[PDB]
């Protein structure tokens, strides 16, 4: 299955996972700090490691 | 942004 570019955790649909619109790697939305909520407010999603 | 919300 799909691993968090973070942590390296399994997908599990128990959790709220957002994928970075420039570098493509999907990530816990805990790992990146992303809430359901503040994804909502966001159109394109900048994770982390692309911000540097 | 593309998501997988919780079930
Ligand atoms: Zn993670
Ligand atoms: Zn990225």
């Amino acid at each position: 299955d799909t691993l968090c570019g973070s942590c390296g955790g399994n997908y599990t649909n128990d959790e709220f996972w957002i994928c970075c619109d420039v570098c493509e790697r999907w990530y816990h939305g805990k790992c990146v700090k992303i809430t359901p909520a503040k994804a909502e407010s966001i159109k394109q999603y900048k994770c982390p490691s692309c911000c540097t | 942004a593309r998501t997988k919300q919780t079930a």
